[PDB]
């Protein structure tokens, strides 16, 4: 996939990034994933529990209401299609995808924090 | 260094909150002028206690729209809850469709916020030294909170334009009560701006209030009638200060004008103060003596 | 060889905001989701203060060569010289009877104080927000004194006395200027845990 | 629990222009009730209600959020589990209030 | 040649930083990817303060020659001295009651707590980041005492013994002096797992 | 290509290399290409494994995270022609290729060890 790189180039507008983005901006998102991320490395079979589906939806909430507050993190998510992943994530439930979903964060994450003023 | 400031209210002065509590958990007397604040939670114990919870909450959903009938002292006589219960859940009284109220802390104690006192101490500064980079200064002089004043000084009151014909505003206020004598802490950093400096800058600023605005309303009965009260030469030596909102938007007459024009764009294209029923006697809101330690 | 404990305790007296985590949140304890007060911050207000009590030269603030009495009491060896920290100042967390009078009188742990912006010559109202942590709430902190001669300890002492006065005049975190970080100290007790000094 | 604040989206207004302001002390009291007397509870319905009679927004809210029976249904169970998942419901209704938004 | 174990439970009073693997992560696992105190850690400190308790000269402040019992302690068979060390300090694992419990709490094991470091003449307060272990979370060690001779032990547990409560009023860890790294020890427990050695009046607190 | 690998000795500029590049911001690089080559070393026939590509992506990834946290790494990257010869390994998907492209890293980090402070 990768579509990561595709979208910050895209972004690069006039200096700004998805009209100012900042990493420091994506900090709690970053770390609330992080959080879940060991508790999923720590998990053995690929069913994840209720618990963690709770906490996935926990994430998605996160999403809406940092996205809500600040207007370039809105636009950051809505063009990522970060909540269309997400919602994905929730329907499959497998460990895998989720694994595969943290990589593309962390991806979009250092992708962004190359291009900063 | 370190001072200890006292405060003096002379007229009444009141904090904007941002929390206007409306005819919601409020009991007025039409015949003792007096309203009673009322503790939530022993209130409903009360109602729990009695089984009328359904029915307060009925009536709270959908007022009668019936004026008489719109008022929580009316749903308690309804409830026909005794006087002497209706005073056991009081949570407090003071001396009316809408009141805001002043701050208060997590201890429900109300106290006149340093911030306030500093941004008013700067105005002067500002005034007087026309910002001398008091951008800069406005760092070194540090101003505590006040420490709690108790209800007994605390009382609500009408917003009154006073003009040619003393007008009434809609709305009324908490503010603190009166000659409340008010203890807070200063520390000095600059030195250059000496308490005395301070003081000083203090008398030139009600100096020139007095020749902009006070000089102006004469020829009112409620405005001559406060400027009489006390005397104004002698309140001039002292370091007045007006404290809070509901002062004066003031606080060349062509300049003033305009800018005046701007700020309040009738309006697109007036002082406050209370006037008293107790005694008829009117005060305007904020004004403070302020004397240091 | 000795080690002092000092157990004490602090007292809040004006709104507090310390507000690490930063709508603009305060520090917060992860196990109790509670405030604490980060002692990194009193390490950093007393150090601050004592430098400011003692000289403080142009030069050496440019070079943050501090104080000697200051530099050995806290431990600095930025100019080379090998100097380990004489007092450790470690964090504090809510007291007890503290929590137990709040939960019984129904007070709040925190409250949102509203800051108005009023611009001259326009007078336009921008509340901006900002929390504060209840006043008259006491942490129990501790301070751990080691002792590297025996002495130094009263002249190390009567300076940690002094700077305790300095702290409760002064205002500790953020936003002292108007009117947050007036903290009082009582209950201070002293007791050597480690050693055979006399205290 | 995302699913009525979506629908209750009046093509935009939220509730008829819902707004945070509204339900900061509602907000407030949730959290207090977070850090720990089931009378603590009751004043949190009187509260309720006491917002909801503040504003004709906040009580279609509420009624749409069936708000009243849950939290009855929670006095009813006592059980801090049940509480706190009820906390966190508040918690994402608010998050979608805010997140469709003006 | 008989081996004594000593069990016991480290509950993190405040934040606790190793900050070994580096912006600048704390020591943290690999099969579990959770964070540990590597025992390299605990024996340096517990060795630094046990030999700060004894006398320690300029000279002896050189070359890491310290005092005797300390070395018999730990060993150091450097001035072509036979001495293998007779306790070894193994490493602390996140036990499973921790994560059990902050999962049923949701609670995370690691903080990051943000710090301004003021430039004096230059009234900039600069955030740096550092990450620090929760509070109340607790790890399990194990500790292997050799008996190299029979009538020492009581006298290296004495040492031990001091060396312990030393750690529990010092920070382990990172930069302890803004506060961080404060620990206790409990649920101790010593058992001889190899050999023929009595250890019930043996005991450490 | 090997003239990017004796440039090394071409960037020895006053007294530092890179503009101060240190082994110290580079060790991660170094670990992720040995972690990836052990398992090239598993893998018996030429045709990578998908897994194995998308290990290489996430190699990039981290690339371009190092090149953003640190200026003289990314002098280095660019300068060496570390992405298109990234890219060029994953479009091949050979294992010969991959071998070949480590043995090139490994000059560059070991000729850079050489050189410092």
């Amino acid at each position: 996939m990768t579509f990561a790189h595709e979208v910050v180039k895209s972004n690069v507008k006039n200096q700004v990034l998805f009209n100012g983005l900042t990493t420091s901006k994506l900090r709690n998102l970053m770390e609330q994933v992080n959080r879940l991320y060991t508790i999923a490395f720590n998990s053995n079979e690929d069913q994840l529990n209720e618990e963690f589906i709770d906490e996935l939806e926990y994430l998605k909430i996160k999403f809406y209401y940092e996205a809500g507050r600040e207007k370039s993190v809105d636009e950051f998510l809505k063009k990522t299609l970060m909540f269309p992943i997400i919602d994905r994530v929730i329907k499959k439930e497998s460990k895998k995808f989720f694994l595969d979903y943290c990589k593309y964060f962390e991806a979009l994450v250092a992708y962004a924090k190359y291009y900063q003023k | 260094k370190n001072y200890e400031v006292v405060i003096k209210t002379l007229g009444p002065i009141h904090i904007g909150s941002g929390q206007v509590m409306k005819k919601q958990d409020y009991i007025y007397d039409f015949y003792n002028s007096k309203v009673y604040m009322i503790n939530g939670n022993k209130l409903v114990k009360f109602l729990k206690r009695k089984n009328l919870l359904y029915t307060y909450q009925n009536f709270l959903r959908y007022p009668p729209k019936n004026p008489r009938e719109n008022g929580l002292k009316d749903y308690l006589d309804a409830q026909n809850v005794k006087q002497s219960e209706w005073e056991a859940f009081v949570s407090y009284s003071e001396k009316l469709n809408d009141l805001h109220l002043m701050v208060r802390d997590g201890q429900n104690k109300v106290y006149l916020p340093g911030s306030s006192i500093k941004g008013a101490i700067k105005t002067t500064l500002v005034s007087k030294y026309n910002n001398e980079k008091n951008k800069d200064i406005y760092s070194k002089i540090k101003v505590s909170d006040s420490k709690p004043i108790d209800e007994s000084n605390l009382a609500i009151y009408q917003k009154i334009d006073i003009n040619k014909s003393e007008k009434s505003m809609p709305l009324y206020r908490e503010c603190i009560d009166v000659n409340t004598e008010i203890k807070f802490k200063l520390t000095i950093e600059d030195e250059i701006y000496s308490i005395n400096e301070i003081e000083q800058s203090i008398q030139d600023f009600y100096k020139n209030y007095y020749d902009k605005w006070l000089v102006g309303f004469k020829e009112t009965k409620g405005g001559r009638r406060f400027a009489l009260e006390g005397g104004i030469p002698d309140v001039l030596n002292q370091n007045i200060l007006f404290l809070g909102a509901g002062t004066g938007f003031v606080s060349n007459r062509k300049q003033a004008k305009q800018d005046s024009f701007e700020i309040l764009t009738k309006m697109k294209e007036a002082l406050k103060g209370t006037t008293n029923q107790s005694r008829h006697t009117s005060y305007q809101q904020g004004m403070c003596k302020v004397s240091f330690q | 060889y000795s080690k002092i404990k000092i157990s004490g305790t602090i007292e809040v007296v004006t709104g507090l905001h310390i507000g690490g985590g930063g709508d603009s949140p305060v520090v917060r304890d992860l196990q109790t989701k509670l405030p604490i007060i980060p002692g990194s911050s009193i390490k950093g207000k007393m150090r601050n203060l004592l430098a400011k009590h003692f000289g403080l030269k142009m030069k050496q603030e440019s070079h943050n060569q501090d104080d000697e009495r200051v530099l050995r009491l806290f431990g600095s060896s930025e100019k080379g010289n090998i100097q380990r920290a004489r007092l450790q100042i470690s964090d504090a967390f809510f007291s007890e009877k503290t929590k137990e009078h709040f939960a019984q009188n129904d007070i709040a742990y925190t409250e949102t104080k509203f800051e108005n912006t009023i611009n001259r010559l326009t007078a336009v109202a921008n509340p901006r927000q900002i929390e504060r942590v209840t006043r008259g709430s006491e942490f129990d902190f501790v301070f751990i004194y080691n002792v590297d001669e025996e002495s130094q300890v009263e002249d190390d002492f009567e300076n940690i006395e002094k700077a305790i006065h300095l702290l409760e005049n002064d205002y500790l975190g953020g936003g002292g200027t108007r009117g947050n970080g007036r903290i009082q100290f009582k209950d201070t007790n002293i007791e050597t845990v480690v050693g055979e000094y006399d205290s």
